[PDB]
């Protein structure tokens, strides 16, 4: 018989990890680093948006000025944004995508690396904008024309906010360039495109939608900082500048949006196989979906701009509508995956779910703002506060936290705990329903984003209330996961096998926990979308190529 | 090259010196500049002991 | 029928009436549609589930092409019927017929607007004012700003009342002196940004109202982020019959000021919609 | 002329009113008042380009101007009017001084500018910190009539020197001492910024050692 | 005294520090912070800071004391 | 050292890097205690990681 | 890399058509003609995806089939050498910072932290570039 430990080691000696952050080329290192930092800058942005439910509480001014809540605002809807989700997006990317293909590294690897720390330097010099007396900047993130001029906006937190944007920007774009180059020539023998998973997919058109949007918001950015210190006219108003910077900065935010939404549909779209016993249905389906879902994110932007007057309404409304169409296929497919399998609700499972409820209703709401009519009486409102927090939030956040519980063993070698896991959910969920599903009857009322205060006459007291309290209930939900997983990094119950979830598929379930450097002692013969589903139980095969057409 | 190419201590531009006046930044030499810090940071203690100050 | 709305007051313009009838049909479809998805969602969740007497796998089926067109079909139907309507409304609500019988210069500056009356010419011939004023516009030589003779400004203590006639077809010209602002009254349902320069941007800066079913007080807010006093932007709009609109006009024409004129018309002389915002930066200041 | 005073008082009432109240008395908590202040105070803070302020925090910062020379010269013609204080110094055309306010006396414009100014600023008017987030800008852009206005009409935490305190010789004396300084060339070589003993240890450590080091490194072995 | 499982190169030079002399000296560094509140100053902000700083290192000081007690640490 | 050292030019770097000197003094004050406790940490582990990759 | 070269060929015949229909729905219906903001944007999107796209497919018209391409192949098909891939390195990070301090030089505008961040941006990619290719030093 074997020898074993009691209990695996918990951690390392003195000087284990220090060097290795400082210098690592590892791809799994590098998405784990991320995925850590950006948590902390989450936190971050939640205490910010927490400063602003407390003050909104209340109709009166009880602790913030005006110039503090815009910029609590502002830098937390950047932070959440572009230093939260996108780079976590690249991690989960980093973290699985060498391994789903059966490949042993990313193709430029100090590239990853560089990437990675533009991303934290670039991040932390748009937050420094705090410790400049002025403040941090306090015209919103999307930073509209003559309001970031020079003359508007004079301080200099703005101008450290438009560099640390161009920083995290470069290094989004270096992380695309790897990304797709990876996919393209670095999978195993067996791994046609057709039979890459879909979040490697997913991650391909991403990186794609990075390559278009990013560089576009550079220039944007650019040619705002030659603004700004040169006295440059570029965004003068009285040229075509303040339409000029809305259609450039949206040309990048709608494809933004997209860029931060496809690869949680592909995290889902792993996760919904394993716990439904069966495979993912429609992937050909699904790759179509996805591709057409890019193309029309990039000409659909200007319907962030119907308000303004100045922009051609039928063509937006209709690619806004068309680009809509296929989500709706993807959700279908999604019902179809989970549809008469064996469904055992565990917690990647449980917030799997949870993005589909969320990202429903917040799907409902955005199709609402597609109409113009419409979208005159609501924007500028909380009820696209409410819209976009939903699709956001079932997004970047339930679908984060899914892959989170799905691959932390495969990453740590241990397993989260499943009771902390589903108290964790449950606070989630019921906490941003409660803070969110009230801001749609706000903002139908009249009460416009961006307020820093209102009136007792005004009639928006008790749903802010509401709000606020719900923003406290998320607030406290994040004690249970970041205690889950530090306690579960080192005392977790460990795992021996691979495919700690026993139905995986993907590649990165025919591999130990954690996976070796180098990611592959051994890859098994792929011939479908699913090869460790086949490699674990071969006697499936014939029954995967037997029943898998239903009509 | 660097005794012609960049400039140190141009006294001209500072002025003789006059106990009543004095310019923003006032600096020693970057070897000395800790002890100046040293005076900075410091948190402004002293002791008085019988008709005497520890400034 | 009041709750399906979800908070959309009831409009006091025809094209708000009719923005409100597409809104509530919009919001029923849209149920209908999450109704359908949540319950395959919660039918698939609450049966479905793993259970003890099962040691088979299922069939492993991932391919329903016919249903797949049928779900790919569908959508862009609904999507068809929802266009069509969002095109006729929106055509319905931008329409510019070319003889309003009041024209409102409205400007936005930082953190408070102004009103003009630079045209009024009621249908029935009786009543006419030309308030155009182009000799302070060319001294002014910022050309784009339109200014006229019985204007009204608000100030930081006081907000301004805009006085329009009931069942006259109302016209606002919306121009900014120095960054975007939000020309919102949540009563009319629409809502446009007020441009610095409208022309070179290429913007539509002027709309139209039918007319005013409601005689009464209606509050207004800028809806685009301008600085710091953002929330600090209201005004009000006060819908007067036609006799006390011009008898009010009058009032303006002698030297005399808003709150006067109100007075004057038998109105409250302040806004009552909305106070004023203390101007202190807050409680611990 | 009175039209002058009609333009000032609509270039003050669609940008100045809010936060000074459309009479020149103070809005509370958003301004101060602005009767008394002067049209020379009104051009420096105009031509300057720090108003109008965009938000209240430790110091108004100076900014790129919102309003030409000759509306600069109608809202500093309405708020004297309303108000009754100094004025821009003008030359014969009629126009705001610039050359003749240039004295010729620079080491008297010195000796004054080390007195009363270069405790603030640098010896060269570089710029100087103040007490909680307030600063003393650069003295570089600015043309006679700024540093006239300014030194005339204290600003904001910069003391005001009047007529008496500083007669308008000794102000031109301190106005050529300013230009002259930020016009001068460097003579030992490229000017570290002015600032002293803090950018030339920065070059010495930076330009010196780093260039020593390699060289020995060069010269040197490894391990 | 130190093995060269956690410092491999221990036999080449001083690479222990005993433990009481950190968690002392982290103490003795709270303890300045909060006697640093006290002085001529009439903000606030900053009196949270020091709190917050000196709490910071106080819970690091008694987890490691409090760890190596249980020889969680050893 | 380099803390004092840049302590004392606080009032340039705030006058460049818009920062209150209020805020450089107490970030001094706290730095001089908390900072060095930091690198003696981080120093300390990253020489035991240069022996480890030896 | 067929399939590589024809989903870059789909997304620039799509995004061809985008752009053309833009130009020519608002050359007509808009206030001010042509857009020149929108139509720019898509057009060098087009081009993006057509410069990705036509490099690939020359590429792949060149190229014999490769194990990934190739259904039905073996795992031994892909046996030998794998090309060079960096172990580690600590320059991406000095690459990073040299490209903050030149990205702080900008936003405050100081000349000559932009000139020193800029020196230590060409520094430290000399230092990457050059990481593999040093000799021994030859004493
Ligand atoms: C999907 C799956 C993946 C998802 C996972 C993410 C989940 C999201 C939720 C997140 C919520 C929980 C977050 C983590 C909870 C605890 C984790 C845990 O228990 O496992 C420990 C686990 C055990 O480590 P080990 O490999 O077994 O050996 C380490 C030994 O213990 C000894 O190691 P050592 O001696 O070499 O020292 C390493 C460590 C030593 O530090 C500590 O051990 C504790 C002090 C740090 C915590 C205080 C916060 C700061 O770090 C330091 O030295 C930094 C000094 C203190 C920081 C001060 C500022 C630095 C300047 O550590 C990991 O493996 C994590 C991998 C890397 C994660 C850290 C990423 C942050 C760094 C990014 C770049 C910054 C480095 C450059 C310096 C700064 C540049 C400006
Ligand atoms: C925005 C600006 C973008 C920055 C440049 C981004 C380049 C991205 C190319 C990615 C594709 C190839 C690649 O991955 O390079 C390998 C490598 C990635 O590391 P890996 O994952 O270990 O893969 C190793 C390869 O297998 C081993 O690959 P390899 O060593 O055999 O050949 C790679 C080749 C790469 O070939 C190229 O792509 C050349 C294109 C670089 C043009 C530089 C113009 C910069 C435009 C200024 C913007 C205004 O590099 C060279 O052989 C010579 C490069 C010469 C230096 C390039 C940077 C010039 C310094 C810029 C100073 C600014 C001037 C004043 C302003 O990246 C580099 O070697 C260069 C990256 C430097 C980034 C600079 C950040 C600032
Ligand atoms: C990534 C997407 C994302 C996420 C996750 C969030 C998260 C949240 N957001 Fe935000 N939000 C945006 C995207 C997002 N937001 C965008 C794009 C804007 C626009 C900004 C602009 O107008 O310019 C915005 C702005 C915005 C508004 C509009 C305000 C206005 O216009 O007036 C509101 C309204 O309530 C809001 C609330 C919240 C709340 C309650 C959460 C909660 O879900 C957050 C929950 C998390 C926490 C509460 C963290 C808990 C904190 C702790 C546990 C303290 C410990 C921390 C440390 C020790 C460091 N945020
Ligand atoms: C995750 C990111 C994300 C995603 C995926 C989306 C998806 C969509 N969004 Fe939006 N959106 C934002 C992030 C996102 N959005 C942000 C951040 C803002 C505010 C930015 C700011 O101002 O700061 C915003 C604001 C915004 C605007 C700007 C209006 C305004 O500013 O007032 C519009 C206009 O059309 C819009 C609509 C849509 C539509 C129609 C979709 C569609 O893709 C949704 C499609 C999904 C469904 C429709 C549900 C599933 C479909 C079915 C089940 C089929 C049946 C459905 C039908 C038959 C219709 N959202
Ligand atoms: C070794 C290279 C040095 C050159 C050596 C060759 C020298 C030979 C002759 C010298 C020629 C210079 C003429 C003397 C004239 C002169 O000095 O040249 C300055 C020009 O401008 C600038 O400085 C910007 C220059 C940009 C490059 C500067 C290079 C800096 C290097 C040395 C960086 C080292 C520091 C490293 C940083 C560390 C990084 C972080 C670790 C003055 O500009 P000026 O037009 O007078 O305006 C002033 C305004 O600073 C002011 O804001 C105001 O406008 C005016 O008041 C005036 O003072
Ligand atoms: C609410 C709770 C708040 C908690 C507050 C404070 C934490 C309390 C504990 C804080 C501990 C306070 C008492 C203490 O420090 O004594 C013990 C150490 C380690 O000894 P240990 O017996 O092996 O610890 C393992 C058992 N774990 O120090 C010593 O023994 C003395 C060693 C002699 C060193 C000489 C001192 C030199 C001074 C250097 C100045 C720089
Ligand atoms: C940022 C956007 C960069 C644009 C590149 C353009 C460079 C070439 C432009 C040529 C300048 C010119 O010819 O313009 C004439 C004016 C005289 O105007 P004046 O005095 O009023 O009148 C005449 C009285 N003598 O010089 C100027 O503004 C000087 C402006 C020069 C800009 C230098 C750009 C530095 C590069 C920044 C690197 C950013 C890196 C980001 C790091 C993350
Ligand atoms: C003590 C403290 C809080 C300092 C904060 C100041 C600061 C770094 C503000 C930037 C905002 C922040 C914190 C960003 C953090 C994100 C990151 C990782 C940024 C990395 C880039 C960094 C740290 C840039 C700053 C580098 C720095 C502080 C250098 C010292 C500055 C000094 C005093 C330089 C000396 C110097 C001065 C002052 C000149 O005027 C001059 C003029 C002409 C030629 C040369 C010089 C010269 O060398
Ligand atoms: C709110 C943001 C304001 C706007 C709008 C305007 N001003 Fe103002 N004013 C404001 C502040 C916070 C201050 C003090 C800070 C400072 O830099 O002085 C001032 C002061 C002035 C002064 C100088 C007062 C003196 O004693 O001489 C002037 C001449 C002045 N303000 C004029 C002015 C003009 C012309 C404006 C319209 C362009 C204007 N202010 C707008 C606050 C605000
Ligand atoms: C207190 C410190 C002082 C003293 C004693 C002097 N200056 Fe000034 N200065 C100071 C501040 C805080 C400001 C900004 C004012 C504001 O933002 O409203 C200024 C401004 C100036 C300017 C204008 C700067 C520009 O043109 O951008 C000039 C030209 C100026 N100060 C010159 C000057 C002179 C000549 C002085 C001696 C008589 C002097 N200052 C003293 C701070 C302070
Ligand atoms: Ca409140
Ligand atoms: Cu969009
Ligand atoms: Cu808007
Ligand atoms: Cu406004
Ligand atoms: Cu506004």
């Amino acid at each position: 018989l074997e020898a074993r430990r009691p209990f695996p080691e918990r951690m390392g000696p003195k000087g284990n990890l220090i060097y290795k952050l400082i210098t690592t080329t590892d791809h799994k290192l590098i998405g784990i680093m991320y995925c850590v930092v950006c948590f902390a800058f989450f936190l971050v942005g939640g205490l910010m948006a927490l400063f602003m439910r407390t003050e909104l509480a209340m109709p009166g001014l009880q602790f913030l000025s005006n110039e503090q809540f815009n910029q609590l605002f502002t830098m937390h809807g950047t932070v959440m944004l572009l230093f939260y989700a996108t780079p976590i997006v690249f991690g989960f990317a980093n973290l699985v995508l060498p391994l789903q293909i059966g490949a042993p590294d990313v193709a430029f690897p100090r590239l990853n690396a560089l990437s990675f720390w533009l991303f934290l330097f670039g991040a932390l010099i748009a937050i420094a904008g705090f410790i400049t007396p002025g403040g941090a900047a306090d015209f919103g993130w999307t930073a509209y024309s003559p309001l970031t001029d020079a003359i508007h906006s004079p301080g200099a937190g703005g101008d450290l906010w438009i560099m640390g944007l161009a920083v995290g920007g470069l290094g989004t774009i270096l992380g695309g360039v790897n990304m797709i180059t990876t996919v393209v020539c670095m999978r195993a023998p067996g791994m046609t495109m057709f039979r890459m998973p879909i979040f490697t997919w997913n991650i391909l058109v991403t990186s794609i939608l990075v390559l278009i949007a990013f560089p576009i918001l550079t220039a944007a950015l650019f040619g705002l900082a030659a603004d700004r210190h040169l006295g440059a006219h570029i965004y003068d108003p009285a040229n075509g500048g303040v339409l000029l910077w809305q259609h450039l900065f949206w040309f990048f935010g709608h494809p933004e949006v997209y860029i931060i939404a496809l690869p949680f549909f592909g995290i889902v779209s792993e996760i919904f196989p394993v716990f439904s016993r069966k495979p993912i249905f429609g992937y050909t389906t699904l790759i179509y979906a996805t591709l057409a879902i890019a193309a029309l994110s990039v000409a659909v932007w200007a319907h962030h701009m119907y308000a303004t007057g100045a922009v051609l309404l039928p063509f937006f409304s209709f690619m806004t509508f068309l680009i809509a169409v296929p989500t709706g296929i993807k959700f279908f497919n999604w019902i179809g995956t989970m549809w008469k399998g064996q469904l055992t609700f565990e917690t990647p499972m449980l917030f799997s779910v949870g993005f589909l409820i969320t990202f429903l209703l917040g799907g409902l709401s955005g199709v609402l703002l597609a109409s113009p009519p419409l979208d005159f009486h609501v924007t500028d409102s909380y009820f696209v506060i409410a819209h976009f927090h939903y699709v956001l939030f079932g997004t970047i956040v339930f679908a984060t936290y899914a892959g989170i519980y799905f691959w932390f063993p495969k990453m740590t070698g241990r397993l989260l705990d499943e009771r902390l896991g589903k108290l964790h959910f449950w606070l989630t969920f019921i906490g941003f329903h409660t803070t969110f599903l009230v801001q749609h009857w706000l903002g139908d009322e009249g009460m416009p984003r961006r307020y820093a205060d209102y009136l007792p006459t005004d009639g928006f007291t008790t749903l802010n209330v509401i709000s606020t309290v719900g923003a406290f209930i998320l607030g406290v939900s994040m004690l249970p996961f970041v205690w889950n997983v530090f306690k579960s990094w080192r005392y977790g119950e460990p795992v021996t096998v691979d495919d700690p979830w026993g139905y995986g598929n993907s590649l990165e379930w025919a591999t130990s926990c954690p996976p070796p450097r180098h990611n592959f002692t051994e890859l098994p013969r792929i011939r479908s979308e699913r090869p460790a589903f086949e490699l674990h139980y071969p006697h499936m095969v014939e029954r995967m190529r037997a029943e898998a057409h239903v009509g | 090259l660097m005794g012609g190419l960049l400039t140190i201590n141009p006294i001209w531009n500072l002025g003789p010196y006059k106990p009543s006046q004095v310019s923003a930044g006032s600096q020693p030499d970057f070897y000395m500049m800790w002890t100046e810090g040293l005076a900075r940071l410091w948190p402004a203690w002293e002791f008085y002991p019988f008709g005497h100050t520890i400034p | 029928s009041d709750a399906l709305a979800l908070g959309w007051p009831t409009g006091i313009t025809p094209e708000a009436k009719l923005n409100r009838e597409l809104w509530i049909g919009s919001v029923i479809a849209s149920f209908a549609v999450g109704a359908i998805v949540w319950g395959l969602i919660f039918w698939t969740s609450a049966f479905h589930r793993k259970k003890a007497t099962d040691t088979e796998l299922p069939r492993q089926f991932g391919y329903n092409m016919p249903l797949e067109l049928t779900l790919t079909v569908i959508p862009f139907l609904i999507i068809s019927v929802l266009f069509y309507f969002t095109v006729v409304v929106q055509e319905r609500m931008m329409h510019k017929d070319p003889n309003p019988e009041v024209v409102i210069d409205v400007t936005a500056f930082q953190w408070n607007w102004k009103f003009g009356y630079q045209k009024i010419a009621f249908a029935d011939g009786s009543f006419d004012y030309d308030g155009a004023d182009p000799e302070r516009k060319e001294a002014m030589t910022r050309t784009y700003l339109n200014f006229d003779k019985i204007e009204t400004l608000g100030t930081s203590s006081e907000i301004p009342v805009l006085v329009l006639p009931a069942g006259k077809r109302i016209e606002f010209v919306l121009n900014s002196a120095d960054v975007i602002h939000g020309f919102w009254v949540p009563e009319f349902l629409f809502k446009r940004d007020v441009l610095p320069e409208p022309k070179a941007n290429n913007s539509d800066n002027v709309f139209q109202v039918s007319e005013i079913q409601q005689t009464g007080a209606f509050v207004g807010r800028c809806t685009e982020m301008c600085g710091t006093f953002h929330a600090m932007m209201n005004f009000e709009v006060r819908v007067v019959e036609p006799n006390d609109f011009k008898a009010y006009i009058d009032q303006r024409n002698a030297g005399k000021t808003n709150a006067e004129a109100l007075a004057a018309i038998n109105q409250p002389p302040l806004a009552i919609t909305t106070e004023p915002f203390e101007s202190r930066r807050g409680e611990l200041v | 002329q009175s039209a002058l005073l009609r333009t000032g008082k609509q270039l003050f009432e669609t940008s100045c009113v809010s936060c000074h109240g459309a009479n020149l008395q103070g809005v509370p908590d958003r301004g101060p008042s602005l009767i008394g202040t002067g049209e020379a105070a009104v051009y420096f803070q105009v031509s300057t380009g720090r108003m109008p302020a965009m938000r209240g925090e430790a110091q108004a910062p100076s900014k790129p101007p919102h309003f030409d020379e000759s509306q600069i010269d109608a809202l500093g013609a309405y708020v004297q009017a309303n108000g009754g204080g100094p004025t821009v110094p003008r030359d014969d055309h009629g126009a705001v001084a610039q050359e003749s306010l240039i004295g010729g006396d620079v080491a008297r414009g010195g000796d004054l500018f080390r007195l009363n100014c270069a405790s603030c600023h640098n010896f060269t008017g570089k710029g100087g910190a103040l007490s909680s987030g307030k600063y003393a800008p650069d003295l570089g852009d600015a043309n006679p009539a700024q540093i006239y206005t300014a030194m005339l009409t204290g600003p904001q935490n910069m003391p005001k020197f009047s007529d008496r305190q500083l007669t308008p010789d000794e102000k031109r004396d301190i106005v050529a001492y300013v230009r002259e300084s930020a016009e001068t060339p460097s003579y030992g070589g490229y000017g570290l910024g002015g600032f002293g003993p803090a950018p030339e240890g920065m070059a010495m450590w930076i330009i010196g050692m780093v260039a020593a080091i390699g060289v020995a490194m060069w010269i040197g072995s490894r391990a | 005294g130190v093995d060269v499982e956690d410092v491999p190169s221990a036999e080449w030079g001083w690479s222990h520090m005993p433990i009481g002399v950190m968690h002392i000296g982290g103490l003795l560094s709270a303890a300045f912070l909060l006697v640093m509140m006290r002085g001529n100053h009439v903000g606030h902000v900053e009196d949270w800071f020091l709190i917050g700083f000196a709490a910071v290192i106080v819970a690091l000081v008694g987890r490691n004391w409090w760890l190596r007690r249980r020889g969680w640490i050893r | 050292y380099l803390l004092l050292t840049f302590a004392c030019m606080n009032d340039i770097i705030a006058l460049k890097f818009h920062i209150s000197l209020n805020a450089t003094t107490w970030i001094g004050r706290i730095g001089m205690v908390v900072l060095p406790a930091i690198v003696y940490f981080v120093a300390y582990r990253w020489a035991i990681s240069l022996q480890r990759s030896d | 890399m067929h399939i590589e070269a024809r989903l870059f060929e789909i997304l620039t015949a799509f995004f061809a058509l985008a752009a053309v229909v833009y130009a020519v729905l608002t050359a007509m219906f808009a206030t001010g003609g042509v857009e020149w903001a929108g139509t720019t944007a898509l057009v060098l999107t087009t081009g993006l995806t057509l410069i990705t796209g036509t490099f690939f497919r020359f590429v792949a018209r060149r190229l014999d089939t490769r194990p990934e391409d190739y259904e039905d192949a073996e795992i031994s098909d892909g046996a030998g050498e794998l090309g060079f891939f960096a172990p580690h390195s600590w320059w991406p990070i000095l690459i990073s910072l040299s490209f903050s301090t030149a990205a702080v030089g900008a936003a405050l505008w100081l000349p000559w932290l932009i000139a020193a961040g800029v020196a230590f941006v060409i520094t430290s990619v000399c230092g990457l570039v050059f990481e593999y290719y040093w000799g021994p030093e030859k004493h």
